[PDB]
């Protein structure tokens, strides 16, 4: 309207919006920092990146932009383009990209009494470190430290944000049910904010708003941990293969190719950082040892069933612990033409006799395989069974703390 | 041209704001129309949830300042303006995923004597929509672009959506808008519905910039023949591989390697999978249930495998052949399963001898055979007992997942079809 | 040059930029729009995008613009930035993902009778209807949609340069082939009214794509794979190895498949030729794999359990062999000793009777074998040919 | 006060930027350019794009900008920021991004005859083509072109800087600060100004400077983690003739096994080499021959055990084959009897069939011997072959064939 | 503040940021630069980029841009927008791919005696030489060189604020360690003349790479891997499986060949630790391989075709069995009937005579795989503490 363009031209008629509005030397700004949490869209951990659609909730009072309403037709309050005002330069300072700013500059809103309200938007790629000790079953706590970039506690004065009808201040990040997506990876546990100091340097605050996450770990858990709760099994299995059939080491060193395919599954998504090991990893790695284990066992299995007495002679100690000792416990507790035929027979019986006592001390060498290989199925399974549950459970009780301390 | 004087005439002498609403009391509401053009879909890449969209965004509104008497000029009908010159209505696309709120591409606002102004600019949006990986690939998902006035309150400027006639009549366009000629179809992706809402939200305020909004929804269907090609067909046919494992005889020593290359290569299909769906845990995918499900019906097999070899191999000098196992695996299973002068005296000595061992290695070799057929007995139930569980789980599972289209109407309490061809009333 | 600057200061002294270069508003500005094609920068099969390099060469006349050399020293013709004065807003219809307008603001030759020359640099990102039925050797014809976005064709015409692009300087891609190209100027009009046409011109590049990087990197071992396939069924199946090689091979496609999957493109349109062909791989090494195990099972039949049927015994052992011409298969206690002599004499009997029965399983199986090579080296031959020659004569 | 603050506000003054400094008709700008290369960053052969960090010195006269030192107290330069002045439209033509201009716009330096010094740092990303024939033993010919998109040559005149009346014909490239690529080495780098004969004097494209980068690969990374590797696991299917030729041999398991390996290797290597299809990169040639004779030992290999399993009854064992190979290559008293002597015929008959056994195996065996000779001199020759093509594989002696001279500084 | 106001008015009226600020034209502007390194985004090793996050406070005196404070009611320090005076060009000298100078054009505080402070924030992306030679247990020397781009020493001089980079609110890496950071500032002269010193302050940073997210996720696997291809030579070969074992274990380390080059750096300047071993371990599972295939021949041994040379007898089955402390190794029809017996006799004695041979050549195999167990058990030991000690005992 006229009246509006008449009210414009009398507010911005000596007005530098490059000086910070100040009634007398040495007054201070109070400027209201809140946070509208829009989307939490990713966290990607490779490069420790945290990116939120936000809308600052800034607020401040200008008194060179002050009126009266009833000389100009009743105007309460005006939408003037953000750049024709003093602004405190909030901005992110712990972004990870070179990002310091707002992304959408939305015009202020100004009322007749001075108090100047601005609700920029923006995309921001904040860097939040990342704890890689039991990723995936992890809980995040990614901050965002906003404060001004050039105006210090001398110049302007942070403080917390007002709700809808201002009486208290909002301590939290503020979350609209109508326009906010959730991130399906990502739940939002606790969201406080509060103001730093630091005692070194007393020009320094900042408001900072706290973001503790707990990841969903279903994808991981499929993916990765049933493929391996398999592969560990088959592993286990091998001990009751038996050695005649020639499949052991098909069967144990498969196992092994597919954990190590599952590795290469896994490569491209844990973290790449060096203050730990995460726990699927770990995990990971010990189904690896395990899987080994069982190899090397299988290769000593298969070698005990082979041997024979012209190739080993089978000493004390083996026949006491394999054959006396552990079948109890382990349950398994096993005229010239006459001369000459007459010589031929004898001969021929005699081979017999022998090939039945050689093949009796093979039998002996074979029973010993079984007895080690049932021992080996047992205490595998029990490793394998107590490894697991270990740590799974480790794994399960990991939980952001009921306090944010924030 | 007289065009330079009407124009000098509207901005320049009559000093012009463009920084004020087109308003005459600043108490009035200005009226925005806008619509929706979908030029083209370019994609909807699931792994970080975007969907880039070629849209033209149309705007509609009158600025009384731009009004002229046609006569006292020349038969002038309409102008060209840039926007940096006139009042624009900032509206923005809040839900973009990279940092792009505003249209690509300012160009000029067209205006009629009257003061109409239509402003049609073309914008590349990269709006985030979740994916919904219930039904993969088999999914229709739902994805939205949602348009807010932030520079203004709703006391100030009213978002509507734009209104058409067609015999005297003119309804609103609550849909987007799509030419049959120029649009191009995605490779992947069929558009069902495509309806416009605005959308009002009592529990906010009209002085604010969150209590009005516009959305554009598109239901969207995938095209399932990619990963039926490439995914699916293989992977089920090398499943199906797994039970000719029972088939195979345990002489031939090659039953454990069978399932287990076949529990590779799923692994192998496990590992290609993993990559083209997001990490979000709503829901396990369709092909993620198969893959889970198959994998581990064939770590059984490798397991009852192992048992039958295990069964095979036993003998006499280490296992003892109950009177419950032949009973029970070679009379019951084989029928219900419909199965298929000293020197004389030394030489007499010695023959007896022979003869003697010759029947002891008879006997080890019949009851060797005994559990042999009980391998093979153990086989035939395994077989039975499994190939209709895998066939049986692979066609549940994929009918499922082909019995997924979409809704056929959006907006389940909602009657009407939002359909361009049956506007309301 | 103190003439040139005193020309410029007159030229836009009273130069309104936002108004068109026409004398009456009732007159149309004429535009010729011309298209060089510098590089073809890439071509994307699944998002449908081609990126291209060009220059776009725009002609028409600024009567507000004229001067007399005579009065500025025989200055003829002078460089202007491209935004002191009005310009066509030529908006590439079909954009993809990329920019709608030119960005690139170069500076403009200008006449002294106001013709004015203008030849910004862009990169067109625009959308391709790609077709993948015959990849890799598919041909694509895709276009460039150009035309003044806000203007009518009553206010701004625009007509082509030439009849076809401008590829004097087009860099080889090293992918793709030009076949042809052509522009054609298109007249629309609404419903509302025939006195308002709206002008565009698309040019559109017939493209065939070089295919030696496909083939060598996924036909290739595709044949190879094919050929072992039928090599299993001369295997005897007395090495027991049969399904080692044939379950290898399997695995080797599968790993395979991962080549595929990251070189091909994933659109969902049409099934590709090479798609058809690897599908068609696949299912020929699980075919070869069932029989496979069916002749293993027949192989070790037990004389025992099961019985020859008459009916294999007539084809496989009498009828088949005859009729395989490569192949060269052919077609006190003495009674007690003397009672164990007798057994011994009976059960070898008994084992000789079974060897025969399981020796003429073994024939069968090695029979079967025989035919299936045969059947298989034959279907590999076949399915090749019927998947590739029927696009490659084309050709 | 800074006399440069009169004196810099006395040459701007009525001074417009958008006019060529050209003093009257038929004047010429004279522009020199002198790269010198920073960093090579990058040789992107998916994008087939070279990345590199230049400072290109532009030097040219502006009559405008004189001035008599005697009048400002003998400042003899000053340096004025390059958005205020004249610039010839230098850019970089064969550019992949549309990225022509430069990437800081430094002052000019501004003498007081006129002389003008620009030396703008930049980061160019051009197209360079690739010959995949030798990959990874190849070397490439980078150019980067410059050219003025503003003025022709009636306007301006594109040459190469002239340091002590010496044309400066080459990339300069600083002894000390330079720091090797790591991947690739420069073996030459001429300058030169070239002319495009379709076009006239106008049109802007007549002329320009081209500076070329030829440039040597380093393939120690693709030796050590492919090439190697591969020729180790592919000269293990020459072992597969030395193993027997029975169950629990595994012939066929090894051969096969070196396939699938080759298969791995062949995804391995599909993600490293250009997507171009104009010529089959040395690499792939040898995954492909090596492949090739795999498949043809697994042949060989299921021949031999063919071969070697043969027995009286499926096959019938020639002597014109067993030539051809082992050559140049009371009641009670009767009972008994009669079970004797059918003891003794039957253990003769399988001792016969066995015989026979045994001697298709020695067939067999022979079979081994030859294709295994055959199978190493191919494998050899094939593999010496081929990786000799690539050692021999060099960048040309000058800089252009024809030309004696080196282009060096 | 109207004070502020009528201040910032006066102070910028005939204020001329083109012009240094000095005096007189033969003075310098001393700048005092200093460095604050907020972040260590990244180091590439393949490009031999590290992006930086930095801070680059300046600090310089303008004396036009003075005034005295009783006039402004005592005002003493404002905050002006640095794009409205007079800056240094500081450029990034070593710039790999980002920004040269600073593009965040932050405000700037200025105090009444024209004492200016800067601090903008920035991205440096310098290119630094990278040493990938006892990679994973690598440290890094990488600078940055920044200076004035367009002044010499004698009109604009820069000098360090502190002789080290300011690392006070330095966020820990993760991957990297600090170990030590400097500052150093050079006089450059050049055969032109030796009035005329060209400036630069070099910052350099020394880090050491944190060597477990590659030690577990790389070398642990190839550790394992060489046991087990060591492991083979315990397989007895009557298991008809040391092939699959050996094949298998060459067939993973290909699969984590493939994981390596996904994760290590793909540079070529010279051979990383982890690629020693890896080709290391490549070798060992050939040797180990083809050895095997000896073994298996040897003990495959036909005693019809072949007979043992003396030599091998006297080694292999006298001397080395008993230095083998450790082992458990072995150190009318009448007549026709007659006949037939006494055959059966002598074909069982022919029997036995070729079972001893092939026995023989059997127990020459075991004690090779003995021998060979015992020493690729000590290659693998003495391998893989040879390719990592030099390195760890260097730290
Ligand atoms: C420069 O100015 C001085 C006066 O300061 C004068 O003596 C001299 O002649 C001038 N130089 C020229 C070339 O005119």
């Amino acid at each position: 309207s006229v009246m509006e363009d008449t009210l414009l031209s009398v507010l911005f008629e000596t007005y530098n919006p490059k000086v910070r509005p100040a009634q007398t030397v040495g007054d201070k700004v109070t400027v209201r920092v809140g946070l509208t949490l829009t989307n939490l869209l990713i966290l990607n951990e490779k490069i420790e990146e945290m990116t939120t659609n936000v809308f600052l909730n800034l607020a401040w009072t200008d008194y060179r932009l002050q009126w009266d309403p009833a000389a100009y037709e009743g105007i309460k309050d005006l939408r003037i383009p953000s750049s024709d005002v003093w602004q405190p330069d909030i901005v992110l300072m712990n972004n990870n990209d070179g990002s310091f700013e707002i992304t959408l500059h939305v015009n202020v809103l100004v009322q007749h009494t001075g108090a100047v309200s601005w609700q920029p938007s923006a995309i921001y790629r904040s860097s939040c470190t990342i704890k890689v000790m039991y990723f995936p079953f992890d809980w995040q706590n990614c901050t965002m430290v906003f404060k001004s970039y050039t105006y210090d506690t001398s110049e302007v004065t942070l403080q917390h944000a007002l709700d809808a009808k201002g009486e208290r201040e909002v301590k939290e990040i503020v979350i609209n049910k109508d326009a906010f997506t959730e991130n399906g990876q990502w739940s939002i546990e606790h969201k406080p904010s509060r103001k730093n100091w630091r005692s070194d340097d007393p020009s320094y605050e900042d408001v900072t708003f706290y973001l503790i996450i707990q990841r969903k770990p279903l994808f991981y858990i499929v993916y990765t941990i049933i493929p391996c709760i398999l592969i560990s099994i088959l592993a286990i299995l091998v001990f009751y293969l038996p050695p005649d059939a020639g499949e052991k080491m098909s069967l144990s060193i498969s196992a092994l190719l597919a954990v190590t395919v599952f590795l290469l599954l896994l490569a491209d998504k844990v973290p790449e950082t060096s203050l730990s090991v995460p726990i699927i990893i770990r995990y990971l790695m010990f189904i690896m040892i395990l899987v080994a284990f069982s190899v090397i066992l299988s290769v000593v299995v298969l070698n005990l069933h082979h041997r024979s007495p012209n190739t080993h002679t089978m000493p004390n100690w083996i026949r006491q612990i394999f054959i006396e000792t552990l079948p109890p416990f382990l349950w398994i507790q096993r005229p010239q033409d006459l001369k000459e035929a007459v010589e031929a027979i004898k001969y021929i019986a005699e081979q017999l006799e022998s090939a039945s006592e050689f093949d009796d001390l093979k039998k002996d060498w074979q029973y010993v395989a079984m007895v080690a290989d049932r021992l080996f199925l047992y205490v595998f399974f029990v490793i394998c069974s107590i490894g697991t549950f270990s740590i799974f459970l480790d794994a399960s009780h990991n939980v952001p703390p009921d306090n944010p301390f924030a | 041209n007289e065009e330079e004087r009407l124009i000098n005439d509207l901005l320049i002498v009559n000093k012009y704001n463009k920084h004020v609403r087109p308003v005459k009391h600043n108490n009035e509401v200005v009226n925005i129309a806008l619509s929706l053009t979908l030029s083209n879909l370019i994609s909807l890449k699931e792994t970080d949830e975007t969907l880039t969209s070629n849209v033209w965004m149309d705007h509609a509104w009158y600025d009384h300042r731009l009004t002229w008497n046609a006569s006292e000029y020349s038969d002038i009908s309409i102008l060209r303006l840039p926007p940096e010159l006139v009042w624009i209505p900032d509206i923005v696309l809040q839900n973009n995923n990279d940092g792009q709120y505003h249209v690509a591409y300012f160009c000029n606002v067209l205006v009629r004597p009257n003061g109409y102004v239509t402003w049609l600019p073309p914008a590349i949006f990269r709006s985030s929509c979740p994916i919904n990986v219930l039904y993969f690939p088999f999914d229709w998902q739902n994805c939205s672009l949602k348009f807010t006035a932030l520079n203004y309150d709703a006391n100030e400027i009213t978002m509507d959506l734009m209104t058409d006639t067609i015999d005297g009549k003119d309804y609103p366009i609550e849909w987007i808008i799509i030419d049959p000629e120029a649009f191009t179809e995605n490779g992947e992706w069929e558009i069902i519905h495509k309806p416009a809402k605005k959308n009002i939200y009592p529990d906010k305020f009209p002085n604010g910039t969150n209590y009005q909004d516009v959305t554009f929804y598109l239901i969207i269907r995938r095209k399932p023949l990619f990963y039926v090609i490439n995914f699916i067909t293989p992977c089920v046919l090398i499943s199906f591989l797994a039970s000719l494992a029972f088939y195979l005889p345990a002489e031939s020593g090659e039953k454990m390697s069978t399932a287990i290359s076949v529990l590779l290569a799923q692994a192998v299909f496990l590992l290609l999978t993993s990559q083209r769906l997001p990490e979000t845990a709503l829901a396990v995918p369709l092909i993620g249930k198969y893959l889970m499900f198959i994998m581990s019906l064939v770590t059984g097999v490798i397991v009852n495998c192992g048992i039958v070899l295990n069964f095979h191999f036993r003998t006499p000098s280490t296992h003892v052949l109950s009177t419950r196992v032949k009973q029970i695996f070679l009379e019951k299973l084989p029928r219900i399963l419909h199965m298929s002068h000293d020197e004389i005296k030394s030489g007499i000595d010695s023959t007896n001898y022979i003869v003697k061992q010759i029947k002891e290695k008879n006997a080890y070799d019949e009851e060797v055979g005994n559990w042999n057929l009980v391998g093979q007995t153990i086989d035939r139930l395994s077989m039975f007992i499994i190939t209709p569980v895998m066939v049986l789980g692979t066609i549940f599972i994929f009918v499922m997942g082909n019995f997924n289209h979409p809704p056929a109407k959006p907006f389940e309490g909602d009657p009407f079809d939002y359909s361009s061809d049956h506007p309301r009333c | 040059s103190e003439h040139e600057t005193r020309l410029v200061a007159n030229l836009l002294e009273n130069y309104n930029k936002v108004i068109r270069p026409v004398e009456h508003h009732t007159h149309f500005v004429d535009i010729t729009v011309g298209l060089q094609l510098i590089q073809l920068i890439s071509v994307d099969e699944v998002n449908q995008i081609v990126e291209t390099n060009v220059r776009l060469r725009q002609q028409w006349i600024d009567v507000r613009l004229r001067w007399n050399p005579a009065d500025y020293g025989g200055i003829k013709k002078i460089r202007l930035p491209s935004d002191d004065v009005w310009l066509p807003d030529l908006v590439l219809y079909n954009n993809a993902d990329g920019d709608f307008a030119i960005v690139h603001m170069t500076k403009l030759l200008l006449d002294y009778t106001g013709k004015i020359m203008w030849t910004p640099p862009a990169i067109f990102k625009s959308y391709c209807e790609i077709i993948v039925t015959h990849f890799p050797f598919d041909q694509q014809n895709c276009t460039m949609k150009l035309g003044i976005w806000t203007y009518d064709g009553t206010k701004v015409s625009i007509s082509p340069e030439s009849d076809r692009p401008d590829l004097s300087t087009f860099m080889e891609s090293g992918e793709w082939v030009m076949k042809d190209y052509r522009g054609w100027k298109h007249w629309v009009y609404y419903t509302c009214c025939p006195d308002t046409p709206y002008l565009d011109i698309t040019y559109h590049f017939i493209m065939q794509r070089i295919p030696l990087y496909f083939v060598v990197n996924v036909i290739i071992p595709c044949l190879l794979f094919s050929f072992l396939t039928g090599l299993v069924f001369y295997l005897p199946t007395d090495s027991g190895e049969k399904m080692t090689l044939s379950i290898s091979v399997l695995l080797s496609l599968t790993v395979f498949l991962l080549v595929i999957v990251e070189l091909i493109p994933s659109t969902s349109s049409a099934v590709p030729l090479i798609g058809k062909y690897m599908l068609f791989t696949m299912i020929f090494v699980i075919s070869s794999i069932i029989i496979t195990v069916v002749v293993i099972n027949t192989h070790h039949r037990s004389p025992s359990t099961h019985t020859m049927p008459q009916w294999v015994r007539k084809i496989f052992i009498d009828t088949i062999p005859n009729v395989m011409f490569f192949s060269t298969m052919k077609r006190p206690d003495v009674k007690s000793a003397i009672e164990g002599v007798k057994y011994i004499a009976e059960h070898m009997k008994s084992d000789e009777e079974s060897s025969n029965a399981a020796e003429e399983w073994k024939y069968v199986a090695m029979v079967i074998d025989h035919i299936l090579l045969c059947v298989f080296m034959l279907i590999c031959i076949i399915g090749t040919v019927s998947v590739f020659a029927g696009r490659l004569i084309e050709l | 006060e800074n006399e440069e603050g009169r004196l810099i506000e006395k040459l701007l003054g009525d001074y417009d930027k958008r006019i060529i400094p050209a003093k009257t008709l038929d004047h010429i700008i004279d522009v020199t350019l002198k790269l010198t290369l920073t960093n090579l960053i990058s040789l992107n052969e998916k994008e087939e794009a070279l990345t590199t960090n230049v400072w290109i010195e532009i030097q040219w006269n502006d009559y405008r900008l004189s001035w008599n030192t005697s009048e400002y107290e003998g400042i003899d330069l000053v340096r004025i920021p390059s958005e205020l002045l004249w610039l010839p439209d230098v850019v970089l033509e064969n550019n992949v991004d549309g990225q022509f201009e430069v990437a800081y716009y430094a002052n000019v330096l501004v003498y007081n005859d006129g002389s003008m010094y620009w030396l703008p740092p930049a980061i160019y990303r051009s197209t360079c083509p690739i010959a995949v024939t030798y990959f990874p033993f190849d070397w490439q010919n980078c150019s980067l072109v410059f050219r003025s998109q503003t003025y022709n040559a009636h306007e301006v005149n594109l040459q190469l800087s002239a340091e002590e009346g010496e044309a400066v014909e080459w990339i300069h490239i600083d002894p000390e600060d330079f720091t090797e690529n790591g991947e690739w080495t420069i073996r030459h780098r001429p300058a030169k100004k070239n002319y495009n004969w379709q076009l006239t004097k106008d049109d802007t494209d007549f002329q320009e400077i081209i500076f070329f980068l030829i440039i040597q690969r380093k393939p120690l990374f693709y030796i050590i983690n492919i090439i190697a590797p591969c020729v180790l696991i592919s000269s293990l299917v020459v072992l597969v003739y030395f193993l027997p030729a029975q169950a629990g041999g595994q012939k066929c398991t090894l051969s096969i096994s070196v396939l699938l390996a080759q298969t791995i290797f062949l995804f391995l290597i599909a993600q490293k080499v250009p997507e171009t299809s104009l010529n089959v990169p040395l690499i792939g040639k040898y995954l492909i021959f090596v492949m090739f004779v795999s498949m043809l030992i697994v042949m060989n290999c299921v021949i031999v055990l063919n071969v070697s399993l043969r027995t009286p009854n499926t096959h019938s064992l020639s002597e014109k084959i067993k030539h051809l190979f082992l050559g140049f290559l009371a009641p009670e008293i009767k009972s008994c009897v009669e079970a004797c002597n059918f003891i003794a015929k039957s253990t003769k008959e399988q001792n016969d069939s066995g015989s026979e056994n045994e001697n298709w195996v020695l067939i067999g065996k022979v079979i081994d011997k030859a294709c295994f000779w055959i199978a190493l001199l191919l494998f050899s020759i094939g593999t010496l072959a081929i990786f000799l093509t690539g050692h021999f594989n060099q960048v040309p002696e000058f800089p252009f064939p024809g030309d004696p001279r080196k282009y060096v500084p």
